[PDB]
């Protein structure tokens, strides 16, 4: 169906919260890699609403601690993700309608992922 | 044979009253397909953002080997591609260039596309290595051409007119078949 | 005596040369038919005063080279400059001649300034017609005093003038 | 095939090459200019290869306007060559690396790769 | 018909017949009987002689018998008198230190031109020529063109500030010996043919 | 010597020989990702696959090559169609979760997984029909990129196929082991505690990923594998 | 009187050196002398890319080149085996005949100038320009088109390219009848050409005259009968041919050709039908530039296809094709690498040439101009 719209402005939204994070602990904030259908996407017309499709926050020593991904533009079974290196932790949220930003059931608020990230960089960083 | 030269003069004489057909350029714009081999352009995105990510494909594709494509990291703050590489320096050799289609062809970002000036004639050979911002679409005409509407203080006034353009050149401003 | 030494008659005979602009092919390739082409019922260039064609070169003041310059042709080519008046111009049309284009070997002359002096350069393949309008008319301009390069300088009336021939 | 003169001295260059070629007649001799960048000649420099078919001739590269006493160097090089008949006048466009390497080769391919590549050069534009 | 004729006559005398799969035939007669072959190839009804083509084999990947090798173009034209319509190429090799071969001009006028070319572009000399001339590469050119010890010779292209290209080193084309960037070539890029 | 047959031809060839060294000796061709010269062949990459008989004795599964001794008498089939179908199959398989940076890859041209992908794959279905290129039409994988191990050495952990090449010549050639995965299935990934990365040999995984992954940080982007001018030289910094 | 007709002059197109022995205003013999335009399309194609030959290929005869296009693309698929769909054939014998026209105006056009009345050089030539504009449609160039691939052609036609096509074919048949109706019925040029050029089959044979001056000469062969390759076979075809080979006979026959090819055209397009436009192969065919953004598999093999191309079997191939100068293939050595081994060029305007000291044998001194345009030279071709 539409959802997949707001997803992928569900997913900017996210970014946000991690941008803000980097100003708070004054840890390094990286963007990993763009769309590949916006490079190459030549004359063809794009709709989506930003063009960065992986960003992480990385440590000290630069190695990541916390990933984010979002599903591109064409391809089967859409959701976004997230993952704690070397941790083996994967977290698959997914966009309810009324309900907002939920991984499976459970909502997925700013706290919560405030939390992780905060965790993860407690426990994880090296320096 | 003899009427034959009568009728060969009876038919020069209908074409001799027949006026038209003929283009006084540059009093009248040449008309010219959307398909045109012309001056190269380089695209952007919506976004703003180069199209050229500096990946070196449109130089392989010349059989002159007359591109040249010096590649550079991009700036995540100010980024000039959307991805990890950019073009530095991209010229290219208009008397090397033989105007194939090939570049445009092996483009996998779509940023350089074949446009549609011709008026290209100058006098120097180091004045026909077309620059980077010598192609730009945001440019509006050619070296000679630009040079002298600053020596001149006449903007620049192209000698063609097309259809329309294509899709491939979205961006690129141009003169639309009487639109205007 | 040149079309100089006066600030009225050297204006006055760079009018008369520019729109007297008599031109002589010496066709050589596929550039040389777009320069045929360009005078047909399309796109004529017999309008600026180019309208004469006098195959012999002893008559005319532009030398059009139109086309790919192969070395075994280097001398003929350049004696019929050699053999010209002297308010005499040259024009290096297409890509083969202006430079050595995609044809990058043995055979090919890689700049045709090499045996006679260019006046103008102008790429294509083949070069619309158009465009060589274009550049009769930015030699038109040239010989007026009237053309600067990219670097703010201004390019003598003749080329050819220029060189000490030998 | 001799080598005369040295490299980045062009009046060495110009004087040991008016000694050694002495009364020799170059009415079928061929000269070529050897240089790199066809268009810039107000720094540029020359080599000289100067093939009379029964023996040849190596001037390194100290010729041309871009070095002191090099422009005067050339003219005065091109005018003797002229002065003793020659009508044959040639130049190479090289990579600056060949330049120098290639008066390094053998004899046999740096004479042929030369003779392969000259252009037919007027004598007006080193004059 | 003519040319099953041809095949019948060259395999009795042990001559090699190759064939590829798409319609092209060759007959290679050694030197000896290369003349007197093709004399009566002219003889059995060959109008029209198409082409000599003349081939060096230095960079080829596989080794051959003689590093040169001339092919005459055989044909009978279906218009004329009567008409088969039977063209096929003779393969002549040709030694690198003997670049002898006699002419088919007394048979053919049509190698007046042609073989002279072969003489321009290959150090192929044609014995018995009435005029063995340069046709093409300049009168003070040394050497012959096409063969592949012979230098193509190429310029660097010009840019702005000392940004100069080499073309023989900006190649990603291969040829056949050239190994490639990787440590090898297999598959594809050894050769490759669909199955129609 | 052992002689071995390969599709046409007979080679001698001596008995500690991989299947795969008499393949190419026999001048035959195969998929070669997870060996390297000097390096402990091991089964990874499986695409070394053969045929194999050994009385016509063919056998049930396909032989890793790179792994496989040689016996007197042996039949080795590349060309069935079964071998290149399984070929092109693995290579779909690898291409699989690739990150789509070729045009901007710093190892362009000279990259294995782009030859041999082109080598072998899409093996040829039977028509003229319309053809899919990847039946792959889900997420990819995604992990850190652009990250630089050393001041040296850059990292893509995306551009992985996970062969064995760095890890392997780490424990064999210098013996320093500053590198290795960190976990396994498909989220497996190279990683480091040593992060200086000390070894005064890590170079030249550089020049064996056969991935853009591990690039050199001095010469990242400056020009394309095959417009870089080559001069073949010998060093002399130290007497070797 | 050994006269040096030199090149380029007095008006001789073509680059081209003529030594005219000449006693009187006889021709004792014409000795004529070539390579001024000697470029090396058969050693600079052993340094390029397959693909890239495509932009090599118009470049000899720049008249007529699709023919060239034709032959290389053919050569090259029986070489690997390409599988060509129809609608691609369709439009590939459309381009050739139409460059078949506008290389027939330019031959007749240069011939009438050359000597005789200037005129009729710009009507023909008028009409060329409308022809030029259909490939500025397609190909965005007048000529030199790099439109023809090795699967068939590069991309599908606009949508404006048929009605002006329609226009030009409804347009051309009171065109060429006239320039038919000013010509066959000589008044002046009876008198110039039927005697002149003497074609006598057998010799023509024996130099190998091919170019459509053969069949001026009573020889009924044409490589689109006798040799069906691009389909020609599947076309309603009149041959027109020549009594006694003329100057006359041949500017006849030629026109007739015009014609004939204006209805090829118009046969070709009404059995047009949409389709496919090249050989998907991906080892042939770069893939499609929408799953550029989509597919790993795209990004390698459009990457690898335009910078390092494909690599055909080790092997040679020859196709015959007619050109508006003759018989025409390209005999192609390849060694398995992306650039062919060798590229020969049967050049027809390389073996028709061997016939002029003949034909302008014992003509008149004026005569030898008109006998040399008659003969339709392009010296792009010859030189080569
Ligand atoms: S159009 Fe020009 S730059 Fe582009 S590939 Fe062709 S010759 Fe090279
Ligand atoms: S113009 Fe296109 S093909 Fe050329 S370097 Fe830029 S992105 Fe690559
Ligand atoms: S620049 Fe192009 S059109 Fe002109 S002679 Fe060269 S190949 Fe022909
Ligand atoms: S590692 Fe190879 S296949 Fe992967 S993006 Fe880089 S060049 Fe392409
Ligand atoms: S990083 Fe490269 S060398 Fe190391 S295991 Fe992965 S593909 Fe192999
Ligand atoms: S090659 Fe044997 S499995 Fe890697």
């Amino acid at each position: 169906a539409s959802s997949e719209r707001e997803l992928y402005e569900a997913w900017v939204e996210l970014l946000s919260w991690m941008r803000e994070y980097a100003q708070a602990k004054g840890v390094r904030f990286e963007k990993e890699a763009d769309f590949p259908d916006f490079i190459y996407r030549m004359e063809r017309p794009y709709d989506l609403p930003t063009t960065i499709m992986t960003a992480s926050l990385s440590d000290g020593l630069g190695e990541p601690f916390l990933l984010a991904d979002v599903s591109p533009r064409h391809a089967k079974l859409k959701r976004i993700g997230l993952r704690l290196p070397r941790a083996h932790i994967h977290l698959h949220a997914h966009y309810e309608p009324g309900k907002g930003l939920v991984t499976g059931k459970i909502p997925l608020t700013k706290e919560r992922f405030f939390a992780l990230a905060d965790r993860a960089r407690e426990a994880l960083a090296f320096a | 044979t003899l009427k034959a030269l009568a009728q060969s003069l009876g038919i020069t004489l209908k074409y001799l009253f027949s006026k038209p057909v003929t283009v006084p350029y540059p009093d009248a714009p040449v008309a010219l397909k959307p398909r045109f081999h012309g001056r190269h352009v380089l695209t952007r995105h919506p976004n703003g953002l180069e199209k050229c990510i500096g990946c070196s494909l449109c130089a392989a594709a010349c059989p002159a080997y007359a591109i040249y494509v010096e590649p550079a990291e991009n700036d995540p703050e100010n980024p000039v591609s959307a991805g990890e590489r950019y073009a530095k320096v991209y010229e290219i050799n208009m008397l090397r260039c033989i105007f194939c289609g090939l570049c445009e062809e092996a483009c996998p970002t779509g940023a350089i596309v074949l446009g549609y000036d011709f008026e290209m004639a100058d006098y120097e050979y180091s004045d026909l290595v077309y620059g980077k911002e010598d192609m730009l679409v945001d440019v509006v005409g050619t070296k000679p051409q630009r040079r002298e509407a600053k020596r001149t203080g006449k903007p620049v006034k192209v000698g063609y007119v097309v259809p329309y353009v294509r899709p491939e050149l979205e961006g690129f401003k141009a003169p639309t078949e009487g639109g205007k | 005596r040149e079309g100089i030494l006066f600030t009225t008659l050297e204006k006055l005979v760079a009018w008369g040369r520019s729109n007297s602009l008599w031109p002589a092919t010496f066709g050589l390739a596929c550039c040389a038919i777009e320069m045929m082409a360009s005078t047909d019922a399309r796109n004529d260039l017999a309008r600026f005063g180019s309208e004469v064609f006098r195959a012999s070169p002893r008559q005319a003041d532009v030398m059009i080279v139109a086309g790919r310059l192969s070395k075994k042709m280097a001398p003929v080519m350049r004696r019929v400059w050699e053999q010209m008046p002297d308010p005499k111009w040259v024009i290096s049309m297409g890509a083969c001649a202006s430079s050595g284009g995609m044809f990058n070997n043995y055979a090919i002359v890689q700049n045709v300034d090499s045996v006679v002096p260019v006046d103008v350069y102008v790429p294509g393949c083949p070069p619309r017609p158009e465009a060589l309008i274009y550049a009769v008319m930015q030699l038109q301009k040239k010989v007026r005093g009237q053309a600067y390069n990219e670097r703010g300088e201004r390019l003598p009336p003749v080329a050819a003038w220029k060189r000490t021939r030998g | 095939m001799v080598r005369v003169g040295m490299r980045a001295a062009p009046r060495v260059s110009l004087e040991a090459l008016k000694a050694a070629l002495g009364g020799l007649k170059l009415s079928e001799a061929k000269v070529y200019l050897i240089t790199d960048w066809q268009d810039k000649r107000d720094q540029a420099r020359y080599a000289l290869l100067l093939h009379t078919g029964k023996k040849d001739l190596l001037v390194p590269d100290a010729f041309g306007p871009a070095f002191p006493g090099g422009e005067e160097a050339l003219s005065e090089l091109v005018g003797l060559l002229l002065a003793q008949g020659a009508r044959r006048f040639y130049e190479a466009v090289v990579s600056p690396g060949e330049m120098t390497a290639l008066l390094d080769l053998p004899p046999e391919e740096l004479l042929k790769r030369v003779m392969a590549i000259a252009n037919p050069t007027d004598p007006g534009i080193y004059l | 018909m003519r040319l099953e004729r041809v095949l019948e006559e060259a395999r009795a005398k042990g001559y090699p017949i190759e064939d590829n799969g798409l319609g092209n035939l060759w007959v290679v007669l050694p030197r000896e009987r290369f003349k007197e072959e093709m004399a009566h190839y002219k003889a059995m009804g060959f109008n029209f002689l198409a082409d000599i083509v003349g081939l060096d084999y230095l960079t080829y990947p596989d080794p051959r018998p003689e590093r040169f090798a001339v092919v005459y173009e055989l044909v009978s034209l279906p218009g004329w008198k009567d008409g088969d319509g039977s063209r096929f190429f003779v393969r002549v090799y040709v030694p690198e230190e003997d670049p002898r071969l006699p002419t088919v001009t007394d048979l053919w006028g049509s190698a007046n031109f042609l073989e002279r070319e072969v003489y321009d572009l290959f150090g192929i000399v044609f014995e018995g020529h009435p005029d063995l001339r340069k046709i093409l590469t300049p009168e003070d050119l040394e050497g012959h063109p096409l063969r592949k010890d012979y230098p193509l010779g190429e310029t660097p292209t010009l840019f702005r500030e000392g940004r100069y290209i080499i073309p023989a080193e900006f190649r990603a084309a291969l040829t056949g010996k050239d190994p490639g960037l990787t440590f090898y070539k297999g598959g594809s890029r050894k050769g490759y043919r669909s199955l129609w | 010597m052992v002689r071995v047959k390969v599709n046409d031809r007979i080679v001698e060839v001596p008995p500690g020989t991989s299947v795969m060294d008499a393949v190419f000796h026999a001048g035959y061709d195969v998929p070669l990702f997870c060996s390297e010269k000097h390096l402990s062949p091991i089964g990874a990459c499986r695409m070394c696959l053969v045929r194999i008989g050994l009385p016509i004795q063919w056998q049930p599964k396909l032989a890793a090559s790179c792994v496989t001794a040689v016996a007197d008498g042996m039949v080795v089939d590349t060309l069935s169609d079964v071998v290149r179908e399984a070929q092109a199959g693995m290579v779909e398989f690898t291409l699989l979760n690739h990150p789509l940076d070729c045009p901007t890859c710093d190892k362009g041209g000279a990259c294995e997984l782009q030859d041999r992908t082109v080598e072998y794959g899409l093996y040829e279905k039977y028509p003229l029909e319309l053809p899919v290129y990847t039946r792959f039409e889900f997420t990819r994988r995604h992990v850190d990129k652009h990250h630089p191990l050393s001041p040296f050495v850059i990292l893509d952990r995306e551009r992985c196929i996970h062969c064995k090449r760095c890890v392997r010549y780490f424990e064999e050639v210098p013996g320093d082991e500053v590198l290795d995965f960190i976990e396994r299935g498909v989220h497996t990934f190279i990683g480091t505690m040593d992060f200086g990365l000390p070894s005064g040999f890590s170079g030249n995984i550089t020049d064996i990923c056969p991935v853009g992954a591990l690039l050199d940080l001095t010469a990242r982007f400056r020009a394309r594998n095959w417009e870089m001018e080559e001069t073949p030289t010998t060093c002399a910094l130290c007497p070797v | 009187m050994t006269l040096n007709v030199g090149p380029q002059h007095p008006s001789t197109h073509g680059v081209l050196r003529l030594m005219v022995t000449l006693s009187g205003e006889e021709v004792l013999e014409v000795v004529p002398h070539i390579g001024y335009l000697h470029t090396g399309f058969e050693k600079t194609m052993e340094h390029r890319t397959y693909l890239q030959n495509i932009t090599y290929t118009p470049r000899m005869d720049y008249l007529h080149s699709f023919a060239h296009d034709l032959a290389y693309a053919l050569a090259v698929e029986k070489l690997l085996g390409a599988v060509v769909p129809p609608r691609a054939e369709t439009i590939r014998v459309i381009l050739n005949e139409l460059s078949r026209l506008a290389s027939h105006l330019v031959f007749l056009g240069t011939g009438l100038l050359d000597l005789g009345a200037l005129t009729p050089f710009f009507y023909a030539f008028r009409e060329r320009e409308t022809i030029l504009d259909l490939f500025e449609w397609v190909t965005g160039q007048r000529f030199h088109h790099n439109y023809i691939r090795i699967g068939g052609v590069k991309e599908d036609l606009p949508e404006e390219f048929v009605p002006e096509l329609k226009k030009l074919l409804e347009v051309l048949p009171h065109r060429i009848d006239e320039y038919e109706a000013l010509f066959a019925e000589s008044p002046i040029f009876y008198e110039r050409a039927r005697g002149v050029g003497v074609i006598p089959p057998e010799v023509a044979i024996d130099l190998g005259l091919t170019g459509g001056s053969l069949r001026a000469s009573g020889v009924n062969y044409d490589v689109r009968k006798a040799y069906p390759y691009s389909g020609y076979e599947t076309y309603t075809f009149d041959v027109p041919l020549g009594e006694r080979g003329d100057v006359f006979d041949r500017m006849l026959v030629r026109i007739r050709e015009m014609r004939e090819s204006v209805k090829i055209i118009k046969q070709a397009l009404e059995r047009l039908e949409p389709g496919p436009v090249r050989d998907p192969n991906p080892q042939i065919t770069p893939p499609p530039r929408h799953l550029l953004e989509t597919s790993m598999e795209a990004v390698i093999y459009h990457f690898k296809h335009y910078t390092e191309g494909f690599h055909p079997p080790k092997g040679e191939v020859y196709v015959p094709t007619e050109s508006a100068r003759g018989e025409l293939g390209y005999y192609i050595v390849s060694d398995g690498g992306s650039m062919p081994y060798r590229v020969k060029v049967r050049a027809p305007s390389f073996v028709n040439l061997q016939s002029l000291p003949y034909a302008c044998k014992g003509e008149q001194v004026p005569d030898m101009v008109a006998i040399i345009a008659s003969l339709d030279p392009v010296m792009g071709d010859v030189d080569r």
